[PDB]
Order: C-alpha cells, then structure tokens, then sequence
C-alpha cells in the first residue's frame, strides 16, 4: 500500500533498524527513507533543489545504464557492425576513423565526420531546452519545475494519485539502480579497462579467483 | 531589376515605414541601420562562400602556377590559417611586399 | 498568436498592394480558412459552401502528398547511402515483387527486416 | 548596466526564469546561478562570498604568473626551458644556478626550498591572520572583505556608484580568470605544455589541434 | 581553559577578533574553525559531530594499526609475511596465508571471500546496533555518541570535568591520528615505502631526504 | 641601429594614437553651433 | 658579408616588424595613450 514508503513507519534504509529517523524527512516526497547521516539536507529549499537535480541525476543515468551495454548486446562475434567502438568507453573514437560515425554499422545512419560540429548543435540546443527546462516555453511554463507531465505524458498513465506515489517511488529506485550500476560502469572502466559484458563472462566462467582481488595489485605504487 | 526600380520609383510607395516597419526607417533608427548592416554583410559573406563552394567543389577557377604553363584546377587543401591570413593584410603596400 | 497577418481582411495575398487592390478579390474570400491568399483568377471557387467542399478535398490531398514526398526522399537516399532497401527509388517500387520478388523494411534503428508479404496478400 | 537592484542580468539571459528569494542583487556577481543553493544561510552566504571573492583575487594574480614568463621566454628573456613552463618552476631551485628570475645568475638565486617554504610560512601566515582579525598593528578595525586604506593608496574607493560598479568589474574579471586558472590546470594535466603553446599549436591549424585531438590519450587498457 | 569564550581557539591571537556566532565552546575540540561555513544548522551539528568523533576513534585505530607491525619488523626482530601497512593487502595471495605473530598456528586463512562476508555481516550489524542507540531495550538508551555503559568497564564515565577534560584529549587525539593516517596514505602514493622506513631513512640524512625530493614525481611531461 | 627603428616606431604610433582617440573622442561636438 | 645589415626588407614582415620588442613597444604606446584616454575621458 501507500503507508508502506510514506507513511511515518515506511520503508527505510534499515527497515526495522532505523531508530534515529531526522525530523524534517516524514516520507511526503518519493522516497525519504531517511539516509541522511551527513546532514546535507537540513535546510528546506535546499533539500528541494538537491531532489529536483536528484531526479534529473537519476533519470539521465537511467539513459546512460541502459545504452552502456546495447551497443555491446548487439556486437557479434567478430564485429563487421562495430570494430574496437562497440565497448561503452571507447565509443567516442567511432568518430575519428576511416568511415564516421555509423550507428549500426552503415553509411546510411548518422554518418558524420565533424565531431565540432555536433558539438555546436548540441550544445546549442539542449542548452536551449535546459533554458526551457527552467524557465518554459512551447510545452510549459507554470508547472512544476520536476513533475510537469502535460505534452510528455501522452499515454494517459499519469492521472491517479497512488499511482503517482507507487510509481514515483518506482522512478527513484529504478534511478538509483542505475545511479549505482553507473558508477559500477566508470570504476570498472578504470581498473580494469574492460567491458562490461565481457567482464560479467570472465567472472561467470569462474567466480573464484577472477574477482577485483584480482586487481588490487593494479594500483599498488611499486 | 529596371522594371522594379522605375516601380518603386513612380508607383512603388511614397514613405515605406507606415505600411512596411520592416522596411522603414528614420536615419537615427541606429538598431535598424545595423540591422540593414547585418543583411548586407550576411549577403556578401554567402558571395565569398559561393566562390569557396566554385573553387572546392564545382571543379573550376585556373591556376597560373600549374607545371606546363597552368590548368583550371579544383582547389584541394585551401590555406585558411589566421597567421598567413593576417599577415597577407597587415603588411607594408610597396615593392617589399605588397599589401594586398 | 499573431492571427492577423494570416487572418482577417487585411491579410497577405498572392501579389502586393503595389500590383494588386484589396478590391480585386473576390466576395467570397474575406479571410477565414487557412491559406487564404486571394488567388482565384478562373471560375473554381464560385462560392464559400462549394470552397468548404473541396477543403477537405484539399487537406486530405495535402495530407497525402506529404506523405508521399516523405516517403519518396527518405528510401531513395537510404538506397543511394546504402541501406539495403531494394527498390528505394519510388517509381520501380512495384516492380520488385512479381514472380517470387519481397521487400526489405529499414526501420530505424532497428531496420533491415526481410518481408515474405506476397502482392496479392497486400 | 543597472548590475544591482530586480532588473540585474542573470544566469541563463531570458531563459533565466526566477532567482531566488535570498539573493535579491544587493552584491556584486549576482546572477542567480544558485541551481544547488549552497548560500541559503546568511552567514554562510557570506563565508562563500569571501571565499569567492579571495580566490577571484588569487586567480587574477596567478593569470598573470602563468601567463607572464612563458612570453617572455619566448621574448629573449633567457629562462631555462625547465622554468619557462609553469607547472615545472618549482623544479628550478633543485638545479645548481638555482632559481634565477628572468635568467639573471645574481637576481634571487635561491638554492634553500626548506628555508624558502619556512618564510613563505611565516610570513604569509602572518599576513592571513592579520586578516583574519580586521585589526593589524596600524590598522583599526573594519570591513574584512573590503580593507582599503592602505590597500587602496589609489583612492578609487571613495565614490559610491563608481565602486560599486568596479566592486562588479572586480569579481567578473575574477570569475573570467578563475576559469582560466581551471583551465590552465587542465591543459597541463592533459598536454603537458603551456597554455600560450596550446593556443599557439591551435593557431597553426584549429581544425585538428584543439581539445579533440586528446581525447584518447587516458583511456585505460587491460 | 578549552571551554567558554576564553578557550584556546584555532589561530591563537589572530582568532580573538573574529569567530562564528555559533561556535561557542560548548562541545569539545571547539576551537571556531568553521570559516567555510559548511554547518550552520544544530541537525547537522549534531549528525556531522557524530561523524567527526567516529572517524576520529577510527583513524586513531588506523595509526595505532599501521606502525605496529612495521615497528615489530624493524628494530624488534620479528618476521611477518609482509611488513608494509599498504602492502599487506597482498600477503594473503601466496601460499602462506593470513600470520598473526609469524607463525601457521595464529589463523592461518586463505578464503578472503569467506572472511570479508563474515566481516560485513558482523559490521552491518555492529553498524546497525551503533545507529540504533539500542532497540527493544537491550541498551535502547543513552547517549549515541558518548555511551560509557556497556562500554566503559573501568569506570571512567563519572567525574563530568575531568571526563570533559579526557574528552577534549580525545577529539585532539583523533585529529592527530587524522594527519598520521593521511601521512601514511599519501606517503604510500608519492614514495610507496613503509612509514617507519620512511622515518629511519629521514633520520640519516634530513637535508637530502624530504618531501621535496620527490616533488617532481608527478609531473606530467 | 634598429634603435632609430624602434624609437621612430614608437614616436610613430604615439602620433597615431592622438589621432585614432582624438576623433574617437567625441569630436563632432567640438562646434560652436548647436548640435 | 662586408657590413651588419637588418635584412629584414621584404620577406612578409607584419607592419614591418623583425624584433619582438618593437611590436612591445607599438602596444605599450598605444595601450599607454588608450589607458590616459580611457581614464580621462567623459570630459572630467
Ligand atoms: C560530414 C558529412 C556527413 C554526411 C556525408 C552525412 C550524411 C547523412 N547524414 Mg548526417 N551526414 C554528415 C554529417 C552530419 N550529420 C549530422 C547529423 C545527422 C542526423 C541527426 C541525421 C543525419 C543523417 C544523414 C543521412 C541523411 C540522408 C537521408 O537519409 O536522406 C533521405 C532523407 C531525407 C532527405 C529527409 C528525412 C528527414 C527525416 C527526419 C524524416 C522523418 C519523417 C517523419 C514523418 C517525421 C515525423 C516526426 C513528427 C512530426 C511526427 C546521410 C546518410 C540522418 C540519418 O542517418 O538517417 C538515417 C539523420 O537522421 N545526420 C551531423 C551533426 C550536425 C553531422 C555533422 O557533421
Ligand atoms: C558524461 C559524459 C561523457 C563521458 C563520461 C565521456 C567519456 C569518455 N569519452 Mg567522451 N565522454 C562524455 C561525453 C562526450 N564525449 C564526446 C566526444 C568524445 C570523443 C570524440 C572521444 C571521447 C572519448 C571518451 C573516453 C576517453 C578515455 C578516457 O579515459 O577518458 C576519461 C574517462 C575516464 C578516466 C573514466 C572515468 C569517467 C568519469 C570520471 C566520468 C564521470 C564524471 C565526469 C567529470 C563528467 C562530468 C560531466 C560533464 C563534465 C561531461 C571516455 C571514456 C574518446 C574515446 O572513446 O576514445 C577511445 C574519444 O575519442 N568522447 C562528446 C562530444 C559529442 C561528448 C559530449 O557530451
Ligand atoms: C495511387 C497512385 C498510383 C500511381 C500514380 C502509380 C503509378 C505507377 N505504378 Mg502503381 N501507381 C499507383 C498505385 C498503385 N500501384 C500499385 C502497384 C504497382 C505495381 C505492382 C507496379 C506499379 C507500377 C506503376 C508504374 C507503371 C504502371 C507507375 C506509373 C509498376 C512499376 O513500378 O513499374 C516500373 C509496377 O510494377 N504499381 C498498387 C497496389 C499495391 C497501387 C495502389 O494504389
Ligand atoms: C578503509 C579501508 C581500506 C583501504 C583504504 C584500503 C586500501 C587498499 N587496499 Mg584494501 N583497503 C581497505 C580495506 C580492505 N581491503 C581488503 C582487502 C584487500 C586486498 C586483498 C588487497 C587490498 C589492497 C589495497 C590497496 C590497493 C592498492 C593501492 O595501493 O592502491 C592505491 C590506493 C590508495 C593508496 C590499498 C592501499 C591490495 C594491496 O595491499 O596491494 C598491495 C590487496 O591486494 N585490500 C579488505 C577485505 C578484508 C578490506 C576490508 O575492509
Ligand atoms: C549525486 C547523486 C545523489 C544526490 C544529489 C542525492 C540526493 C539526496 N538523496 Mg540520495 N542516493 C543516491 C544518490 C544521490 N542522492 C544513490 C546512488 C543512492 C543509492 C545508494 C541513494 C540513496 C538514497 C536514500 C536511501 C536516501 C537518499 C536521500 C537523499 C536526499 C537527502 C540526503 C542528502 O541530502 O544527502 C546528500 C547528497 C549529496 C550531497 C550529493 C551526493 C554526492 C556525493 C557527495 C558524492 C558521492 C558519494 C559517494 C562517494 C558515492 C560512492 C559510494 C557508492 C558506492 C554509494 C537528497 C535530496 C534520502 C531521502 O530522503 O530521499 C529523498 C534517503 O533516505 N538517497
Ligand atoms: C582587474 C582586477 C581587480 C579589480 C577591478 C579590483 C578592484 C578593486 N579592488 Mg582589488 N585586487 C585585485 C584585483 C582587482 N581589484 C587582486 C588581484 C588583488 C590581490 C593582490 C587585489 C586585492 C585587493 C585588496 C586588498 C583591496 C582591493 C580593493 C579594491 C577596490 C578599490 C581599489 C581600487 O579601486 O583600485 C583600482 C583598481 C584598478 C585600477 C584595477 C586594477 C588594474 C591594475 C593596474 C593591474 C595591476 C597588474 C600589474 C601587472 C601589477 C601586478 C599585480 C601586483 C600588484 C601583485 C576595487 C573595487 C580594496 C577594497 O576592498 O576596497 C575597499 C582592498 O582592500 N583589492
Ligand atoms: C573527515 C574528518 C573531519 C570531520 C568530520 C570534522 C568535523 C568537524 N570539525 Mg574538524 N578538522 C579535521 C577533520 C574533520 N573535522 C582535521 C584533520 C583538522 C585539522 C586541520 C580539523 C580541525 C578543526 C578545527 C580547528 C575545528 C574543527 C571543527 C569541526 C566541527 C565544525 C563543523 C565543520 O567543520 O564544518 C564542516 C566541515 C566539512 C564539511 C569538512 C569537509 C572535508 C573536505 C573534504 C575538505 C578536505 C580538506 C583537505 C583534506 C585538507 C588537507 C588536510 C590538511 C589540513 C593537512 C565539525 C563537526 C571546529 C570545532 O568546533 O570542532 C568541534 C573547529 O574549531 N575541525
Ligand atoms: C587615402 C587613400 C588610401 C589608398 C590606399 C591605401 C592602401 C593601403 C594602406 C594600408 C596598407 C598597409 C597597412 C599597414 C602595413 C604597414 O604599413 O606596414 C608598415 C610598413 C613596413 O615597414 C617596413 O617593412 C619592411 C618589410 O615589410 C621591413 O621590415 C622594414 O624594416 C620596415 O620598415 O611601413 C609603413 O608602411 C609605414 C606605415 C606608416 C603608417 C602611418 C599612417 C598615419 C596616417 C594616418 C593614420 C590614420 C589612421
Ligand atoms: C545520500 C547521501 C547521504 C549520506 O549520509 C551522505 C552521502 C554519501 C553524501 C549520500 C550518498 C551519496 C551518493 C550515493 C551519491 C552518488 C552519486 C552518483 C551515483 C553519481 C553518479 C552518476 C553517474 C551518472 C549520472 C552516469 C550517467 C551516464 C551517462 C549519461 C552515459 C552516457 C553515454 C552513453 C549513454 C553511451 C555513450 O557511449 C557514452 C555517453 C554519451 C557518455
Ligand atoms: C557558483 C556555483 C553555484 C551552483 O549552483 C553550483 C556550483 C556549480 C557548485 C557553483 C560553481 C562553482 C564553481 C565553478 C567554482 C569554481 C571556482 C574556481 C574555478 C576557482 C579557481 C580559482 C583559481 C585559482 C585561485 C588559481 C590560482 C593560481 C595560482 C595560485 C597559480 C600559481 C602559480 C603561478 C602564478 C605560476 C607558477 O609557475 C606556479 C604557481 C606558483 C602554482
Ligand atoms: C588593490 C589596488 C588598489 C590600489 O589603490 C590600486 C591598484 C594598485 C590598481 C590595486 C591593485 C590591483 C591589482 C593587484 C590588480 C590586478 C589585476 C589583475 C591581475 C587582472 C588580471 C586579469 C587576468 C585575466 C582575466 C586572465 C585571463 C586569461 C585568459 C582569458 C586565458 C585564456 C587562455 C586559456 C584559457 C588557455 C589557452 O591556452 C590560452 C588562452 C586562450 C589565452
């Protein structure tokens, strides 16, 4: 139900455990479990702004977990579709070689060889929608700033309030799984500049002694 | 060209700004002045372009300095650097040089 | 916003107020359907209730054409940049499926997917 | 420029939407670029201006340290090629001329980094907690964010609205050489070589060698 | 003396002038350095007190754990698998296993798996219980941060001046252990050496052996 | 001998530098008239 | 060579500059005459 994860005696980031619950934090907004032992969220507007960048956060690492790994799902086995770029932190260099910049392995999607040229566009138009995002514009301007939910909720979906609690919670979790699982991805790029799915094989081949123990002695300063 | 001047000139409108805002004006009306400058410089940079896109992709223009005594050749590799740019229209006007 | 430089009697029309009057159009249009530029030299428009009968006809022609100029730019450049579409090019579409011939569809990302549809069955 | 009072420029022009209710514009560098509210706290508003203000400052004075002796270096002043790259000056006292400034064998000639770092202690120490104070040996107290008086011998903080107006030209062109300062620190992480031979590199030939053509040089391998 | 607004302070003269409104000697170790202004609020007073006396129990373990069994290696003749605070990590990867005193009858593990789950199980719940304050009365009371019963079988908890006295001693302490564990990190970074080697070495020849001696270790080229 | 160069340079632009602020410095209302 | 010459005629000098310090000093001037002008302007 909804007093499960918003009611004074919800969900936490103990359960049962967590005694010491801070005042401010009652469960109205998704999530509030109350893992708050910096106490960085003291101030009211303040905890709002982190929230609402919290979101933000989650939901563009919800894009980045996701399309980490796609193009990897769809190499094969000695890649015509994709060289050394089908690896998540080598996809940036599928713009500087001999063909450009295909997007599933033809000339005929995307290929484009002026990286500075993206760039500009890109820079230019989601800086115009981060100026929407905050101001508003052709979708809104007087809703909320982080739940607006008039043209980009076309699915009906979005009408009915426990819904709205069930699902939102649903949004912070799901955000910070991949919130968490993102930072699994640039740590892994780092000690072990290693993929991901190919790590994930190394380790189901055999679990015992390919660990990051493994590498621990990477970093040793000899 | 001559048929829309002597238009404008004898039919065409008396005093542009009560029909037209966009194409009148008083000569302390600065913004539109430079507004009329914008047009005017966008217009000559798409002229300098035209000749770019006859001279890289068109394959035409002749160099005097081909071997045999020159060719109409299709520029590849154009200099654009700031350096010889700059100092191509900075220098001293005499026979040292030349400036432009 | 900004209805009046489209709509009302005062509105942009197939040539100027320099070559032509505002009296030169007909009693029939006077600015309330989209696109209303003035230009009926010939006897089609008649009349409002006749001009509200070949609107649909229009927008649906419109709606159509756009369609099918989408539909013609788009496989023909898959084909010309090398997508495996097979017959992008619009006018021998038809042509590829008469003995045993199928289509390929290139829907992106995800495109190249292999249709076994006989003609008779589309 | 009415920089101070409702109708300040803000952080995004047009698109910058509402600033936020604790900044109003009465200080100089206001904007409203307050996307995560660290300044709700009065008081600690105003350990952040100081803060921002003291490092505008330092940077300005590094800008000039860091740009200063690379053009002379390359303008007949005989620096070793050691000292002339800033993030390498520090090597010079190791070497046996010493650090020469300006390459002069009898100017400075420093070979003790020990005693050299001790008085630098001392005596930075000293003028710091001076200004922690507000009150120094000749000096009564005031404000100590804006000393004047014997720091402005000039007396160009005497007129209201035209030290206002600096006060704002003070902190932009602070910020502008903060950035600069980052940047700096970035260049000789990534290059390796000094900011004036980056943008003269660029110079020869900006379709190549800009920030792009270093974008493969830390990627990990397994 | 360390309490009310004649307390030492965190720049001696120079901090007489100017000091947080906030910051008024209650609590130990209060010397007023809070000139970034990161705590401003009595919640976060409090969690981020709790954080600063715990990692301050923390790191005093930590240095009171890394020099000793270098100092057991160097000048007590005593062997180990490996001696190096940092490098100790690694021992257990041989065929030895984890030594106590130098010797396979202490412990002798070799299933880190094993060891780190028992290690997280117990800390979860140690960590659980510390956060708790107690639960279902079982020492469901007390202080949180100063607990003294169930934790203080030599009676030290009375005598409230001198007990806010040892206190003071104890936040310095911690702060110290602070610097030395740093010490220890970085030093391990920019020279990769053991500390009591580093401090052996030092003493031979301090004007060759600094810091400075390896400041261009890092530059980038 | 690049020393004449160099102080004929600067004695150059110092002239040049009167003229270019002179008449960036408001110069058309130095006018009797009243404009 | 018989005689020390500047033999800097020709060869594509910018303003005719040879020597870093006489462009040095062509800024320094015009910087110095922007700099009274700039200071001293508005009239008072
Ligand atoms: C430097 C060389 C360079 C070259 C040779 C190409 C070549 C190409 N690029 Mg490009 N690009 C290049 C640089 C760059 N591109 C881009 C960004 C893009 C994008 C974003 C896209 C391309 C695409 C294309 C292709 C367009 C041809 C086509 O499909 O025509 C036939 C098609 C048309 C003439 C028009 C089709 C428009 C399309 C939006 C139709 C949509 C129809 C729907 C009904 C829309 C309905 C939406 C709503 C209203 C309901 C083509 C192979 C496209 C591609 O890969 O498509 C698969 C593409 O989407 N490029 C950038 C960044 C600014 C570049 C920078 O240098
Ligand atoms: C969040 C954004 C983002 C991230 C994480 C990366 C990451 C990367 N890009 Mg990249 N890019 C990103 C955005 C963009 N790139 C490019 C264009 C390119 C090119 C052209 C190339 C790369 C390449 C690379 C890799 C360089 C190798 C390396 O070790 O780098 C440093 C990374 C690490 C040491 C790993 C740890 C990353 C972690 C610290 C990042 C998360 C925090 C960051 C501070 C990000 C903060 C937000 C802002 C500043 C982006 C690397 C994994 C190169 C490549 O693939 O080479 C094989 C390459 O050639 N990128 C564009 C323009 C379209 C981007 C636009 O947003
Ligand atoms: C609605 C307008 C329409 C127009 C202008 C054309 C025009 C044409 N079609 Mg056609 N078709 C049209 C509708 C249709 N065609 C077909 C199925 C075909 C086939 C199977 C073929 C043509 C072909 C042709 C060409 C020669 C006949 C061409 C002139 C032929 C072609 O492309 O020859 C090169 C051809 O083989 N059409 C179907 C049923 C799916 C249609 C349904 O409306
Ligand atoms: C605050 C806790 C903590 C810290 C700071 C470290 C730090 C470190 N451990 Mg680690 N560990 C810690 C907890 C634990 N370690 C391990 C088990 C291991 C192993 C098995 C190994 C390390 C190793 C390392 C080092 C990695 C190489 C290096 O120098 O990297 C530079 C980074 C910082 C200086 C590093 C200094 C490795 C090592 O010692 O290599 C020589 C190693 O092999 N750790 C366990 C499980 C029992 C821990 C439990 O809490
Ligand atoms: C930068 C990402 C980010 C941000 C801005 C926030 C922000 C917030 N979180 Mg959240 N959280 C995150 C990530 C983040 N979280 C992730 C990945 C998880 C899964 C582990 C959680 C799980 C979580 C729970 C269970 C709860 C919150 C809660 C909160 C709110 C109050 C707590 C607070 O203010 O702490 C301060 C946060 C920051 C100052 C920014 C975080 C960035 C830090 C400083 C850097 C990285 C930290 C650390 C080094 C990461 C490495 C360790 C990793 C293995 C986890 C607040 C708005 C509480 C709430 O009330 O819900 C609304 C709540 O109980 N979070
Ligand atoms: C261009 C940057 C800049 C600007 C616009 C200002 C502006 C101002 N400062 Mg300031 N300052 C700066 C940089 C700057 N400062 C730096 C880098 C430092 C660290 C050394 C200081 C340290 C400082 C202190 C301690 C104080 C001020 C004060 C003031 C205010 C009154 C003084 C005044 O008007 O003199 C005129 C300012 C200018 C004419 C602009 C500066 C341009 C000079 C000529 C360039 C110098 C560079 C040159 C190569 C020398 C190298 C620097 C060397 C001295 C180390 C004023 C609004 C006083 C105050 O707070 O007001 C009550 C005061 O107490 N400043
Ligand atoms: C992680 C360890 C840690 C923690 C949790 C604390 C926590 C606290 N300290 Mg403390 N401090 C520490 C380390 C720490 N300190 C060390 C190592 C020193 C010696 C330099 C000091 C010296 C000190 C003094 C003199 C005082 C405090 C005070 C305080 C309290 C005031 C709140 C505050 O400081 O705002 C918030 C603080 C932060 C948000 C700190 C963020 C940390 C970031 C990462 C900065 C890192 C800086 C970098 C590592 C510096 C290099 C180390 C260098 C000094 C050698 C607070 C509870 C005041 C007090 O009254 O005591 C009760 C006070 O007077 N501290
Ligand atoms: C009026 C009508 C104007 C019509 C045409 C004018 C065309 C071009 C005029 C500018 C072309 C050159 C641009 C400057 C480059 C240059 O002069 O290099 C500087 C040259 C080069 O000087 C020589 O260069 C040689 C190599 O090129 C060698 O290096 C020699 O050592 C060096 O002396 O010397 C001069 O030409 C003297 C310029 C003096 C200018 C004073 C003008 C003051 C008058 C008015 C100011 C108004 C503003
Ligand atoms: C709350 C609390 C409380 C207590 O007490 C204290 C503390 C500790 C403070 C806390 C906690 C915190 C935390 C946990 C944090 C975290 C964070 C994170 C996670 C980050 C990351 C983050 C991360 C992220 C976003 C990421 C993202 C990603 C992305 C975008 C990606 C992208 C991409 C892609 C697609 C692909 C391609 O090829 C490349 C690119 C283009 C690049
Ligand atoms: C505002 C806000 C708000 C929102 O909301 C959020 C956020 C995002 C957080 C924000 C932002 C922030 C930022 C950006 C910050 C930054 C700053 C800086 C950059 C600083 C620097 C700063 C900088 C600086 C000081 C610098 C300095 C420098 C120096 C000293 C140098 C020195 C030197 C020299 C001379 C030379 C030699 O050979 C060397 C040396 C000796 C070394
Ligand atoms: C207080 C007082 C009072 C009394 O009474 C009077 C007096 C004496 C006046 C005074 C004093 C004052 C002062 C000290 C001043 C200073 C200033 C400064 C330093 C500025 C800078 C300023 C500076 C600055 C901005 C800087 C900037 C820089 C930059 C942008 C850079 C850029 C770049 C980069 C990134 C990189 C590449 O590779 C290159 C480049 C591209 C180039």
């Amino acid at each position: 139900t909804i007093n499960q994860f918003y009611g004074p005696d919800r969900n936490k980031w103990l359960g049962p455990y967590s005694t010491n619950t801070p005042p401010y934090l009652t469960g109205e907004f998704p999530g509030d479990y109350g893992w708050d032992t910096a106490g960085l969220s003291a101030d009211p507007e303040t905890f709002k702004r982190y929230r609402e960048l919290e979101l933000i956060h989650a939901r563009w690492a919800l894009l980045g977990a996701l399309g980490m790994v796609t193009p990897e799902l769809l190499q094969d086995d000695d890649g015509i579709m994709f060289g050394e770029s089908a690896i998540w932190f080598k996809a940036g260099a599928a713009i500087f070689q001999e063909g450009g910049l295909n997007y599933l392995g033809n000339p005929s999607l995307i290929h484009a060889q002026n990286i500075v040229a993206t760039l500009a566009v890109q820079v230019v138009l989601m800086g115009l929608v981060e100026g929407y995002r905050v101001n508003g514009g052709p979708a809104g301007e007087g809703l909320d700033p982080l739940y607006p939910g008039e043209a980009f909720d076309p699915l009906g979906l979005a009408d009915d309030p426990e819904a709205f609690a069930e699902l939102k919670v649903k949004e912070i979790k799901n955000g910070r799984l991949a919130m968490f699982a993102c930072l699994g991805f640039f740590v892994q790029a780092i000690v072990t500049g290693k993929g991901p799915i190919e790590n994930l094989t190394d380790h189901l081949a055999n679990p015992a002694e390919n660990n990051a123990f493994a590498y621990a002695t990477k970093f040793t300063p000899q | 060209l001559g048929f829309g001047g002597v238009y404008h000139s004898l039919i065409g409108p008396e005093t542009l700004e009560e029909s037209y805002p966009f194409f009148g004006y008083v000569w302390k009306d600065k913004n539109k002045m430079t507004n009329i400058l914008g047009y005017h410089l966008i217009i000559l940079g798409c002229g300098a372009w035209l000749l770019v896109l006859k001279a890289l992709y068109f394959g035409g223009v002749y160099d005097t300095w081909a071997p045999g005594g020159g060719d109409v050749r299709i520029i590849s590799n154009p200099t654009t650097n700031a350096a010889i740019i700059f100092g191509y229209i900075v220098k001293s006007p005499f026979g040292g040089d030349g400036w432009i | 916003p900004d209805l009046e430089k489209w709509y009302g009697p005062d509105r942009k029309l197939f040539l100027p107020g320099g070559l032509l009057d505002r009296d030169d159009v007909p009693e029939y249009l006077n600015g309330e359907l989209a696109g209303d530029y003035g230009y009926d030299p010939l006897g089609l428009g008649k009349d409002e209730e006749q001009v509200e009968k070949y609107r649909a006809n229009e927008l649906l022609h419109a709606r159509w054409a756009m369609l099918a100029a989408a539909g013609i730019i788009i496989p023909e450049g898959l084909q010309a940049n090398g997508a495996d579409i097979k017959g992008g090019t619009w006018f021998e579409t038809g042509a590829e499926m008469l003995n045993g011939g199928t289509l390929n569809y290139f829907a992106v990302p995800f495109g190249v997917v292999q249709n076994p549809l006989p003609l008779a069955a589309v | 420029s009415a920089w101070y009072g409702p109708d300040r420029p803000l952080f995004l022009g047009s698109l910058s939407g509402e600033p936020p209710s604790y900044l109003t514009g009465e200080f100089p560098g206001d904007y409203g670029w307050d996307t995560a509210g660290l300044s709700a706290d009065p008081t600690t508003f105003a350990r952040y201006r100081t803060i921002e203000l003291i490092h505008a400052r330092w940077a300005l004075l590094g800008a000039l340290g860091i740009i200063t002796p690379e053009l002379l270096a390359k303008n007949g002043v005989p620096f070793s090629e050691d000292g002339a790259i800033w993030f390498k000056a520090g090597a010079e006292i190791f070497k046996e001329g010493g650090l020469n400034y300006l390459g002069n064998e009898n100017l400075i000639h420093a070979q003790s980094i020990l005693a050299t770092l001790a008085v630098q202690v001392i005596v930075m120490g000293a003028a710091e907690g001076f200004r922690a104070n507000g009150e120094a040996p000749g000096v009564e107290g005031l404000d100590p964010l804006y000393p004047g008086g014997p720091f402005d011998p000039l007396g160009l903080a005497d007129d209201p609205e035209a030290f206002a107006e600096l006060k704002v030209k003070e902190i932009k062109n602070g910020r502008l050489a903060m950035f600069s300062c980052l940047g700096f620190f970035v260049q000789a992480i990534v290059t390796g070589k000094g900011p004036i031979q980056n943008l003269q590199d660029h110079l020869a030939d900006p379709g190549v060698n800009n920030a792009f053509a270093s974008a493969t040089k830390f990627v990990p391998t397994p | 003396e360390f309490y009310g607004p004649d307390r030492a302070k965190f720049l001696g003269p120079f901090s007489e002038n100017d000091t947080p409104e906030y910051l008024t000697g209650e609590f130990p170790g209060d010397y007023g350095w809070d000139t970034a202004g990161l705590s401003a609020d009595p919640q976060t007073f409090a969690r981020y007190r709790e954080i600063e006396l715990i990692h301050a129990r923390w790191a005093l373990l930590g240095a009171l754990g890394i020099l000793t069994p270098e100092l057991l290696s160097q000048y007590a003749g005593v062997q180990f698998g490996e001696p190096v605070w940092f490098k100790a990590g690694a021992q257990i990867f041989a065929a030895g296993g984890l030594n106590y005193l130098g010797n396979e009858s202490l412990i002798h593990a070799q299933s880190i798996i094993a060891t780190l789950a028992v290690q997280v199980v117990l800390m979860g719940l140690a960590e659980a219980y510390r956060a708790n304050g107690g639960s279902e009365g079982f020492l469901d009371d007390l202080d949180t941060l100063y607990p003294g019963g169930a934790f203080d079988p030599l009676g030290l908890a009375d005598d409230p001046d001198t007990f806010a006295e040892l206190k003071v001693k104890e936040i310095k302490n911690g702060r110290l252990a602070m610097f030395s564990c740093l010490g220890f990190f970085v030093q391990a970074i920019v020279t990769g050496k053991g500390p009591v080697q580093n401090l052996t070495d030092h003493l031979a020849d301090p004007t060759v052996n600094n810091a400075f001696a390896s400041a261009t270790k890092f530059t980038p080229g | 001998m690049l020393t004449l160069k160099i102080f004929v340079y600067t004695v150059v632009t110092f002239f040049v530098g009167l003229f270019i602020f002179g008449f960036l410095s408001n110069d058309p209302s130095r006018n009797p008239g009243k404009g | 060579l018989v005689d020390d010459r500047m033999n800097g005629d020709g060869t594509g000098l910018p303003f005719g500059v040879n020597d870093g310090i006489l462009g040095w000093v062509i800024a320094g001037t015009l910087g110095t005459i922007w700099a009274i002008y700039f200071v001293s302007q508005k009239d008072l």
